[PDB]
């Protein structure tokens, strides 16, 4: 999806704080809405199409 | 193709059945002699064993009528071995 | 007419299964009456001699029944082997 | 029945099977076809009260045909006395008993 | 010598089942461009032995909340029934020539569901419980089509005697007369035997291991042995039913060649299907059966009951 | 009368007692009810097969297909009770009372 | 003597145990996709005689593959507990080996062996697919050098 | 025609693997029954092969020695006995031995 | 290639091979070369019982015909 | 032994009935009942009722009692009420093993058991009838008359079954 | 003679085959080993609850459907009757009513069971 | 005793139904090993699902405050671990933006080529892994044979299989080895066939469709409001793509057709993804 990194530079040779936009984060956030109106054997299907690789969603 | 094959089988079956029809006379006569001969052996055995019974006159007709009744298998094979009993009652029934 | 042909074709567009089963079941009931072989079927079915044809007491004047299972008298099934 | 519609319109619904001496598939008999036919024709056009006692002979004979109580008791007494005698060694079964 | 013949029937099948794990593993791998077991012995020939005696030497852990008597009876019924499935088969001359073998075949096959229900309840876990409940629910839905298919198929045979199927197919394969039913019967056999897409009973991906989700080591092989034994038997049952073979009385060797060669082809296409189709879903599993299978089976049964009458081609009952 | 006929007849009678002697699971009660008919189905076959009442071979299936129908009613009522009450207990199935 | 007979019996059990293990890869992180990569037709574990089996009551060896956090820690142990004997755990990747790249973070336990008795440590970040295949080969060699029946004989 | 030729190599495979003994040895020891040209031999008994006709990967391969640094290695197999200079060539890091 | 699976299934064909051969040959061997005379109906059964009694040795499979009558 | 084999099958039939009639766990009661269902078929098989014997296996063992397991899986009283759970069920099971053991001994000694009916304890094999059935299996010809003479039963049985499905959905619809 | 003997042999074969699969592996179960497996996490206490109606509804429909098919097993011998026309009409009746029961069950939701 | 209620409707008791909180995963194979998805269910029907995540939460951003920019680069390779270069593409684009330094054009072209090669990496992951759980598992292995080929390409350039650490701020670390473009050209030719294997295997298969079509549909407004991105919006017909609307790097000097769906269900995305494969092949 849209993978963005937001970092704040202190002006030193090191970053201060880096925020990464995880496409899976919003997608896994939206996992509740899709699952409404579907069975568990479709819940597995939605999880597949969400491309929720968890190290990406877990940051 | 099947309707021709099935039609042929029916001709085969009636041919097979017709052989059994011709075989009934000898079979019926043989079973007729066998069953009443074996009953007589029972009656002969009855009149060696019921002599001492206070009230037993041989050949009692349990049915009041004089018409012949097909012999029940009990009085037929009752005085035979265990092999004769087993091979007669359930002999056809078992036959895996 | 126009609706019937459209509805039948349109139904065959969504569901092809029940229209197929309805057609088969529809055939399964009519042609049994229209078939010319059903009378043949019951004739051969009656022709099978499961039981013994017990002989009839011959007292004269029944020419139809044969006196021997080779005489022309009596029922014959020359159709059967051809059928 | 309470309302014998079968008799009125003459369509056979159940009586084809109420007794065993009626028409049977492939014309094969029951165990007691001979006896129950005799009892039935004995107790036709007679009435239940009269047929209870008048056709008693045909009944218990027919009952004995399918129950086979006294016949089985006859065999039991035959067998019971046999083992009550041969165990004492008073009479030995002939070879045809044992084959 | 009836006894030695019995071991001559059950022992080879058990060894056949063991080798079925190897061939399925290799063939399924080959679809996936893999190689399958080829390191353990020549072409993996000893892989079934390796898998068999490794699991036997693994402890049969019983779950804490299990009725041990209930936990053990189910494999006994499952494996014994699967081996009993072959006793009426018309293999040259049928072992148990039961005149109603097909009914005996169906009754025993339908009695297999008790293993599914009992295993799920004895395990006593929600995952196993709903896994078993849907498993039997898938199971009990389809054999009504099995019975209907057989009644229509056997209608032109003559009786329920399995040996009579040989003489019916003496000229042409019986599939040609009822190929709509042949695919009807074939698909229903997968559902009974619980292979993909009808693997929602087990559902390795989404139901972990179905009723075998806990069932481990010692008696787990029993369901596995019973499952795979049914695969051959169902394919063998299909082989005789539709793909009949000529049988010379003076050489039963020849028809065994034809029957055997067909029944591996029928088992091969089983896992061939597994290596191509996605797994079904519970609702589609019922909807497919009750909405597009039952109506078609009814009509075809109606077609096949009246067919001998309209053609005067009723078969002899003998 | 043959000893076996006692075994089915006594099987029914003890099945009849289990149907009437209740406990706390009318599910178990239904088991005695269908066992009750199984003895009826079983015994009926013995006489009919024994006496060669060929046309009477009818009723063992006829009795089966109708006794099986009561299972549909009985089990359906089971879940109905197990929905307004949740369970299949019988002591709680006394809301009528008065 | 009895020593020779028990040696053959031990080897007979030994041969299957080193050729019929069914791993359960507890997929954690980028190390896990590599194990699926050595499921690819390129390496194909199943040619050795091992199958990816879920329901870890069936598996023999279980593979931790990736970082292990405190949130994942207690459940992962329980997977090891009801995993039936004989049970072996193979450390996949640096993160599972000794915390790896996140060895100093607040949320990952340094090394997986702090939770389970690691049998084989496989280095890598990620270990290339055949490097794990090598580790599995080492597992069977170690499995070959056991004296279970022999020890009981002297017990 | 073609099936005969495919059968024809099969006995040629038996001839290539030193008759029956080598064929039985390699198939029970390496599960490989394919023979290629000799490419080299280190000071270990690690006999090496190469066959460009096979696809990338299996085109060059090895069967391991029986004696490795005073260790029995007839049945066991490890990838680490490969010496460094030959480890370069075997992994196709350099296509010249 | 796929000639490596044939060793697996060839053994399979041999496994299913055995039960057919055994039940064929035991039926042949026990019943004096002839197959097991099946009796799906009572007629065929009482046919056999006549043969068993008429053989003079109490086995049905021993068949003995025109050499007897006089 | 094979002398009184049907004596045996009848005996497990009784103890199988005493099993579920003793009100054990509904699955366990099902287990006891199907055991009686299994053994009862053999009794019919020994009498030549193969088709009738096989049906109870099909529609009663693999039929009714399978959906019975669903309600047991649906009921699921909070604890199993297996035989060890209660002591009355043991007493019910223990009791039901006495009187039938008493009267068989009563019937095996003098055979004059007069419980309700007069009953003979003679061997099961006696009451069998001697006579060939030709080529037509008497059981098969009887059932096949369903569509020859059992026309009236077929309509009523079919109509009730059709009404059987209309009621079931209507009661279960829950308004 | 052979029938239950065949049944007898399989049951012993199964029982010993599990018997040497039970005592031989030297059972060494612990408390956590015997603990239920629930996707690797804690079970919250369950498998003792009713499951709505859909599983029950299909079971009853199957049972009713299984009973009608039970009525039509004897068809292969029914075709051998003397009066085919009555048999043809009657067997067709059972099938169309089997259809009608399916037809109603389909139309009034039914096979689309509850969720 | 209480007289019966007048309406005969005796008062319903407490709730006799439950929603059966199920603890799906993490050991569950479908849970990817680390999912604590917990849901509420009325039978098969579900009410609410809680995707309990964090079973992998590492310090990540926390340690980046302590690592220098160069040292922080390998984190992104491990963040969205299946899209190796696409992550460090974002980091390098971000960092060089602050530095006000643009990479040489040669560097840019290598980045986009590997970026779309990485797009092939992930979309193969997304489709095949999904097919694993839906059932059919052979497209998994079929494509994974190809996945090694670009994985091998990763090794030829960076020196590692997955975590290349190739895209550094200011361009790329090293050059492509001589002839590397030739091998990927051979791979590019044959991969169009491999896509056809997927579509032939799955696209028309009924079992695949019925488990996927009209499943998990979401409208455009909710999809955008949910913060979705990439294919998630495109599947619902949303007209948006970062490579087109805001072309970073060389992506402006290249033509490709964005596969916009028209239903928003799972099937539309599956067609969109496989079309993204072909359009990625256009970029190569
Ligand atoms: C089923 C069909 C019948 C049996 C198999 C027939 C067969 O393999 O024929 C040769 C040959 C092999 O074809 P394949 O199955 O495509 O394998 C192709 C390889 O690329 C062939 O390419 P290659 O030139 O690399 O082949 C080398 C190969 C040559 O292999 C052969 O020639 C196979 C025959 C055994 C040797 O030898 C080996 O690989 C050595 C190892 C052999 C392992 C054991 C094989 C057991 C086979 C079955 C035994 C009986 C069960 O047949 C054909 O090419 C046409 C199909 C069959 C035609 C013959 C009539 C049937
Ligand atoms: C005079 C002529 C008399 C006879 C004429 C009969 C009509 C003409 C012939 C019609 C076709 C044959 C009968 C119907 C068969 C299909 C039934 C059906 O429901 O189909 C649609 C069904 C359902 O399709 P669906 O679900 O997409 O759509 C059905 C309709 N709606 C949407 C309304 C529900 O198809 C399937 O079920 C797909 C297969 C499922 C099982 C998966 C494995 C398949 C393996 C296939 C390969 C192996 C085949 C082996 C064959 C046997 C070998 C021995
Ligand atoms: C409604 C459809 C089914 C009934 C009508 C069609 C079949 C008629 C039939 O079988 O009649 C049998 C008989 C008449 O017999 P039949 O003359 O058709 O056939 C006799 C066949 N043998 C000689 C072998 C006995 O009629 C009935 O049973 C009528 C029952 C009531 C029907 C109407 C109910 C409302
Ligand atoms: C030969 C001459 C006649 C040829 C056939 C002509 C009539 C064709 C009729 C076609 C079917 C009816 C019309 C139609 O298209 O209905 C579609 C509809 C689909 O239902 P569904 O998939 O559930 O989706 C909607 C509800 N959710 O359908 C339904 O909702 C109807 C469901 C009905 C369920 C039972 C259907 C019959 C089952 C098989 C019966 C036995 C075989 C046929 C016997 C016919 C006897 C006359
Ligand atoms: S060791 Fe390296 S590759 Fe493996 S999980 Fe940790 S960071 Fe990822």
């Amino acid at each position: 999806g849209e993978f963005g990194v937001y970092l704040v530079s202190d002006g030193s040779s090191r970053p201060y704080r880096c925020k990464i936009k995880a496409p899976g984060f919003a997608h896994l956030a939206g996992l509740d809405k899709m699952s409404k109106g579907h069975m568990l054997a479709d819940v597995v299907a939605i999880i597949g199409t969400q491309d929720i690789v968890f190290g990406e969603v877990d940051r | 193709s099947m309707m021709k094959w099935n039609r042929e089988r029916r001709r085969l079956q009636i041919e097979d059945f017709e052989a059994r029809i011709a075989l009934m006379p000898l079979f019926q006569a043989e079973k007729d002699r066998r069953v009443l001969q074996m009953l007589r052996e029972n009656l002969e055995e009855e009149a060696i064993i019921m002599k001492d019974v206070p009230d037993w006159k041989v050949g009692e007709s349990v049915f009041h009528t004089t018409r012949w009744v097909t012999p029940m298998m009990g009085e037929l094979y009752g005085l035979r071995t265990n092999e004769e009993i087993l091979s007669a009652t359930y002999g056809f029934i078992w036959y895996t | 007419a126009g609706r019937i042909a459209s509805f039948l074709k349109n139904a065959w567009a969504k569901e092809p299964v029940l229209v197929a089963s309805f057609a088969i079941g529809g055939l399964a009931i009519i042609l049994p009456s229209l078939s010319p072989y059903t009378n043949y079927a019951i004739r051969i079915n009656r022709a099978t001699p499961y039981n013994y044809p017990v002989p009839l007491r011959d007292d004269g004047n029944m020419p139809d029944v044969p006196s021997h299972p080779q005489d022309p008298q009596g029922p014959s099934l020359e159709w059967l082997k051809n059928l | 029945p309470f309302f014998d519609v079968q008799k009125r319109l003459g369509l056979d619904l159940d009586r084809w099977m109420t007794i065993q001496s009626a028409e049977q598939p492939h014309k094969i008999p029951g165990r007691c076809h001979a006896f129950e036919k005799e009892w039935i024709e004995c107790a036709h056009g007679i009435g239940g009260i009269r047929a209870e006692k008048e056709c008693k002979i045909e009944f218990d004979d027919f009952v004995e045909c399918l129950l086979r109580q006294k016949t089985m008791k006859r065999l039991s007494a035959i067998k019971r006395q046999r083992d009550k005698l041969i165990k004492e060694g008073k009479y030995t079964p002939p070879p045809h008993h044992l084959g | 010598m009836f006894m030695i013949n019995i071991l001559s029937l059950i022992i080879p099948i058990l060894l056949a089942v063991a080798f079925l794990t190897l061939v399925e593993r290799k063939v399924l791998g080959y679809m996936q461009l893999r190689k399958g077991p080829n390191v353990v012995g020549p072409y993996g020939l000893l892989q079934p032995i390796a898998d068999a005696l490794k699991l036997v030497t693994k402890e049969p852990l019983r779950p804490g909340t299990s009725s041990i008597s209930m936990f053990i009876i189910a494999p006994i019924l499952g494996l014994s029934l699967a081996l009993t499935m072959w006793v009426p088969l018309p293999m040259p001359y049928p072992l148990i020539n039961m005149n109603l073998g097909v009914l005996f075949m169906l009754a025993m096959s339908s009695l297999a569901v008790y293993s599914i229900l009992w295993s799920g309840w004895a395990s006593n876990s929600k995952y196993a419980l709903i896994g078993a409940l849907r498993a039997v629910a898938q199971t009990i839905s389809y054999e009504v089509t099995l019975a209907i298919i057989l009644l229509s198929v056997l209608l032109m045979n003559g009786s329920y005697t399995l040996s009579t199927l040989i003489t019916t197919q003496e000229h042409i394969w019986m599939i040609f007369t009822s190929w709509p039913l042949a695919m009807m019967w074939f698909i229903s056999t997968l559902a009974e035997t619980n292979r993909a897409p009808f693997d929602l009973t087990e559902g390795e991906s989404e139901l972990v291991s179905g009723f075998n989700v806990e069932y481990a080591a010692g008696p787990f092989a029993m369901f596995f042995m019973a499952e795979y034994a049914n695969i051959i038997m169902m394919n063998a049952f299909t082989a005789i039913l539709f793909l009949g073979a000529s049988h010379d009385p003076h050489t039963p060797e020849l028809y065994t060649i034809n029957f055997v060669l067909k029944t591996l082809a029928l088992t091969i296409t089983f896992l061939w299907i597994r290596a191509s189709y996605p797994r079904f879903r519970y609702d589609q599993l019922m909807h497919l059966l009750w909405k597009s299978f039952l109506p078609l089976t009814l009509a075809l049964c109606m077609w096949h009951i009246s067919l001998p009458i309209m053609t005067a081609s009723i078969p002899p009952q003998s | 009368m043959p000893l076996v006929y006692m075994n089915i007849i006594m099987a029914f009678a003890i099945a009849l007692a289990g149907l009437l002697m209740y406990r706390s699971h009318l599910m178990s009660s239904l088991l005695c009810l269908e066992g009750m008919m199984l003895s009826l189905f079983i015994m009926s076959t013995l006489i009919i097969l024994n006496t060669h009442f060929t046309l009477a071979n009818m009723m063992p299936i006829i009795l089966l297909v109708f006794a099986a129908c009561e299972a549909a009613l009985g089990l359906s009522l089971l879940v109905m009770v197990s929905n307004t009450y949740g369970t299949d207990y019988v002591q709680n199935l006394n809301l009528l009372q008065c | 003597r009895g020593e020779y007979v028990v040696a053959k019996l031990d080897d007979l059990v030994n041969w299957a145990r080193r050729s019929s293990l069914w791993p359960m890869t507890f997929g954690l992180a980028c190390c896990a996709v590599e194990m699926m990569h050595m499921a690819a037709p390129r390496y194909d574990m199943d040619r050795f005689g091992v199958v990816f089996r879920a329901s870890p009551r069936q598996s023999d060896v279980m593979i931790v593959a990736g970082t292990l956090t405190n949130k994942m820690a207690p459940a992962l142990r329980k997977v090891y507990d009801q995993m039936p004997e004989p049970r072996y755990v193979v450390s996949m990747g640096s993160c599972a080996n000794g915390g790896g790249y996140y060895h100093y973070s607040y949320s990952v336990v340094r090394g997986c062996d702090r939770i389970v008795p690691v049998d084989i440590y496989v280095p890598g970040c990620p270990p290339t697919a055949e490097a794990l295949l090598y580790g599995i080969l080492q597992l069977q060699r170690k499995i070959k050098r056991e004296k279970r029946l022999r020890i009981w004989y002297r017990r | 025609m073609e099936l005969v030729q495919v059968l024809r190599r099969g006995l040629q495979q038996v001839s290539g693997h030193g008759g029956l003994r080598g064929y039985l040895r390699v198939l029970f020891r390496a599960n490989d029954v394919r023979v290629g040209t000799l490419v080299g031999e280190d000071k270990y008994g690690n006999k090496y092969y190469e066959d460009n006709k096979q696809f990338f990967g299996r085109h060059r391969w090895v069967i391991y020695t029986t004696e490795m640094n005073g260790r029995d290695t007839f049945w066991d197999v490890d990838g680490s006995m490969v010496p460094p200079e030959w480890h370069r060539w075997l992994h196709c890091m350099t296509d010249d031995p | 290639m796929w000639f490596e699976i044939l060793p697996g299934i060839a053994v399979m064909a041999a496994c299913l091979f055995i039960p057919g051969m055994a039940t064929a040959h035991i039926h042949k061997f026990t019943n004096g070369g002839k197959e097991k005379r099946v009796a799906h109906f009572s007629y065929q059964w009482n046919l056999m019982e006549r043969d068993r009694c008429i053989s003079g040795v109490n086995r049905y499979h021993v068949t003995k015909g025109l050499e007897n009558i006089d | 032994m094979t002398m009184y084999i049907a004596f045996i099958l009848s005996t497990i039939f009784v103890i199988g009935f005493v099993g579920f009639s003793s009100k054990p766990s509904p699955i366990y009661g099902g287990l006891g009942l199907i055991v009686s269902g299994g053994v009862g078929c053999g009794i019919v098989l020994n009498f030549g009722g193969s088709f009738l014997g096989l049906m109870v296996f099909l529609i009663y063992l693999g039929g009714m009692l399978v959906v019975f397991g669903y309600t047991t899986a649906m009921a699921t009283e909070m604890y199993p009420e297996v035989w060890v759970s209660n002591k009355t069920v043991f007493g019910a099971f223990v009791s039901g093993l006495m009187m039938e053991f008493c009267m068989v001994y009563y019937a095996l000694k003098e055979e004059e058991v007069e419980i309700i009916f007069k009953f003979n304890g003679l061997g099961d094999w006696v009451i069998y009838d001697t006579g060939d059935s030709g080529f037509f299996s008497e059981e098969a010809m009887g059932i096949a008359a369903l569509y020859s003479y059992g026309t009236w039963l077929v309509i009523v049985t079919g109509w009730s079954l059709l009404i059987g499905v209309v009621v079931i959905m209507e009661i279960t619809r829950g308004n | 003679m052979n029938i239950m003997l065949t049944l007898l042999t399989n049951v012993t074969l199964a029982s010993l085959l599990v018997l040497i699969a039970f005592w031989l592996p030297q059972l060494n179960a612990y408390s956590e080993k015997t603990s239920p497996y629930e996707c690797g996490f804690d079970p919250m206490g369950s498998a003792r609850l009713p499951f709505s109606m859909k599983f029950f509804l299909v079971a009853i429909t199957f049972l009713l459907f299984d009973l009608e098919i039970a009525l039509l097993l004897p068809l292969p011998w029914a075709s051998q009757t003397n009066n085919l026309k009555t048999m043809l009409t009657m067997a067709l009746f059972l099938l169309i009513l089997l259809a009608a029961s399916l037809a109603y069950e389909w139309t009034q939701k039914g096979l689309e069971w509850a969720e | 005793w209480k007289p019966p209620p007048w309406n005969d409707v005796d008062p319903p008791k407490d709730t006799l139904v439950s929603n059966l909180t199920l603890n799906f995963g993490p050991q569950h194979p479908a849970a990817h090993g680390v999912l604590r998805l917990v849901m509420e269910l009325s039978g098969e029907m579900v009410r609410k699902c809680d995707p309990h995540i964090g079973l992998l939460h590492r310090g990540t951003e926390k340690l980046i405050e302590y690592k220098t920019y160069l040292q922080a680069l390998p984190y992104f390779d491990r963040l969205d671990y299946v899209s190796m270069m696409c992550n460090e593409q974002a980091y390098s684009l971000a960092v060089e933006k602050l530095l006000n330094i643009q990479p040489p054009p040669r560097a840019q072209w290598i980045r986009v080529l590997f970026g779309e090669i990485t797009r092939l990496l992930n979309h193969i992951m997304a489709v095949t892994t999904h097919a694993l759980d839906i059932g059919a598992m052979t497209p998994f292995f079929w494509m994974f044979e190809e996945r090694e080929k670009m994985f091998e390409f990763y090794e030829r350039v960076s020196g590692a299989r997955m975590h290349a650490a190739y895209i550094r701020p200011g361009g790329v670390h090293q050059d492509l080895p001589l002839g590397l473009l030739d091998d990927i050209y051979e791979f590019s030719k044959n991969f169009s066939f491999r896509i056809d294997e997927l579509e032939e295997m799955l696209t028309n298969n009924r079992i695949w469709r019925n488990r996927t079509v009209d499943i998990g549909v979401v409208t455009a407004e909710d999809a955008l409001n949910y913060g979705f991105s990439g294919v998630m919006l495109r599947g619902s017909g949303i007209q948006w793509d970062l490579r087109k609307t805001q072309p970073y790097d060389v992506y402006d000097q290249v033509e490709f057709d964005v596969p916009i769906g028209s239903r928003g269900d799972c099937y539309d995305r599956y067609l969109c993804r496989v079309e993204e494969m072909r359009q990625s092949l256009r970029i190569i």
